[PDB]
């Protein structure tokens, strides 16, 4: 059993992971039609947060996987 | 916009920039004078071709590191 | 279309690092248009040997699939050195399909292959019969007509 | 026990393509570039010797690779890697590396599709290669003096590459090399 | 002082060295190659248009600090 909750918790990791990949490509979108000023940074930034949830999601993952013998 | 040339006189090169629309003249006495060697003293090649007062870098389809050659006589 | 791109930049790498003395460029056709496919380049002598002051005309007409296979390069008329041709045409070991060619070969290296057989003849594959003769029979005046070859050359 | 053994590993091959979709993005889409990245690498490094540590017991991989080179390819992306570890007193150390150009040999343009050799490691575009091995089923190597001969099969997609022409193309986007200090402006 | 830094391109990429005076250059011309991923013998290098042999060390061709080494390809004409 606890072997199958942790199965059924790397498959939504790695969903979360992808969905904030679109996410990401889509704001840098966003940005590569660079939009006087503010706007731009504001998005780059939440971008960077994005990437933190990121490398933040792959140390969960990683550590989750230390139970599947 | 404006662009960068690296002047080679055979061993060293001395590198400049220039508005693409600035006749080639400037340049050339820069180099000349920066040498302490007076104009007609020297030869300005690209392409092979004597490069010739007026001609401006837009004319000749230059770009950032082209590179111009110097020779005496 | 590779073929092309590849000699379109190839031309501009060549604007932007080029041994000094050198130079390559593409020809104009009848139409005023540039013909990628040939080239007109020439190759200085080394300062100190005969050929020094001389610099000297080649062609290079690449072929429709370069660089899979390598272009062929011509020296004038009849030009004299014991490995080129009396068609003008010269044979390098990476200028050889069948032998060294590969499609990482500068340009510049290729220059600089020919002018360094310049003043190296490799007298075990002669390409002329003039030229090798008096490599061999004597140097004496073979030099003389390598002299005025040189001069000949600096327009 | 066999499939649970091999299924297992497929778990953790989509955690390393994981990690490598992450790097290849966190580079592919960043504004500041510091040593505010070094900790970026660093959480991401550990993570990944942690899921390495872990699968060593459980049921080599070009990620490690990328984790081990991707420091360097920031500071400047044509960077030649030191990569000549000081075997106690190697007094010829391959230091500071140097430039290597990012441009493929073959198609003489810059790399769309970097494609490493396996015999040797040469890296080609995609685009050249498949032109290249186009009829002939086998041809020496084309590098220079290379004699591995090489297939269309012998190829893997790069990711090194990848990552320094990305960093590089980013490296210049806002400004390559600016108002050079020794380009004199000829007024 | 007792080690050297020695640029040693071949018309594309370049890699700087260090290297103590006495290192016989063998070792930096097997490492430029199996470094280039390049055969040895396909191979010619050039210390200001000399030919360098393989047990020559840095100071016998009284080399400094940032000279030159050129690898060119080996090659013939015929
Ligand atoms: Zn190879």
């Amino acid at each position: 059993d606890e072997f199958l909750k942790a199965k059924e918790k790397i498959n939504e990791i790695f969903e979360k992971l992808n969905t904030i990949r679109d996410e990401v490509i889509k704001k840098k979108n966003q940005n590569e039609y660079y939009r006087v000023s503010q706007k731009i940074k504001d998005i780059d930034d939440q971008i960077q947060q994005l990437l933190l949830k990121q490398r933040h999601l792959l140390s969960k993952m990683a550590s989750s996987m230390k139970s599947l013998k | 916009t404006h662009i960068n040339l690296k002047v080679s006189d055979g061993s060293s090169e001395i590198f400049f920039k220039i508005k693409k629309t600035t006749p080639l003249r400037r340049l050339m006495e820069a180099f000349a004078k920066r040498q302490g060697k007076e104009m007609d003293s020297l030869r300005f090649l690209y392409d092979g071709i004597r490069i010739q007062a007026d001609q401006t870098p837009e004319d000749l389809d230059m770009e950032d590191n082209d590179i111009i050659e110097a020779h005496r006589e | 279309s590779l073929c092309l791109q590849r000699l379109q930049e190839e031309r501009k790498k060549w604007r932007k690092d080029h041994p000094f003395g050198f130079y390559a460029k593409p020809v104009k056709k009848a139409d005023g248009s540039m013909d990628l496919q040939k080239w007109e380049a020439g190759i200085p002598g080394k300062e100190g040997t005969n050929w020094a002051g001389g610099v000297y005309p080649i062609t290079v007409e690449y072929p429709n699939e370069y660089p899979s296979k390598p272009p062929k390069v011509k020296f004038p008329a009849g030009f004299y050195h014991p490995n080129v041709y009396p068609s003008g045409t010269i044979c390098l070991s990476i200028l050889n399909e069948d032998q060294d060619w590969r499609p990482a070969i500068t340009l510049k290296q290729i220059v600089l292959g020919v002018q360094d057989l310049l003043d190296s003849p490799n007298p075990n594959s002669p390409k002329q019969e003039p030229a090798w003769r008096s490599f061999s029979r004597n140097k004496a005046e073979y030099d003389k007509k390598v002299l005025l070859q040189a001069r000949q050359y600096s327009k | 026990h066999m499939l649970e053994a091999r299924d297992l590993s497929n778990i953790y091959q989509q955690c390393y393509k994981q990690i490598d979709e992450t790097i290849n993005q966190l580079v592919d889409s960043t504004s500041p570039s510091t040593i505010g990245i070094e900790e970026q690498v660093a959480d991401i490094t550990s993570t990944y010797k942690l899921l390495s540590t872990y699968e060593s017991e459980s049921n080599n991989t070009d990620t490690l690779k990328i984790l081990k080179v991707l420091p360097y390819i920031w500071n400047d992306p044509t960077c030649v890697i030191p990569d000549l570890q000081n075997p106690a007193d190697e007094d010829d150390l391959q230091i500071e590396g140097g430039k290597i150009e990012l441009t493929c040999p073959i198609t003489c343009k810059p790399y769309e599709a970097p494609l490493i050799s396996r015999k040797c490691n040469h890296v080609f575009d995609r685009d050249g290669i498949q032109n290249y091995l186009q009829g002939y089923t086998t041809r020496d190597c084309p590098q220079a003096a290379c004699s591995q001969v090489v297939s269309m099969r012998d190829f893997v997609r790069d990711p090194i590459m990848e990552l320094r022409c990305k960093i590089a193309k980013m490296k210049e986007s806002q400004e390559q090399d600016k108002r050079s200090s020794q380009a004199i402006d000829v007024l």
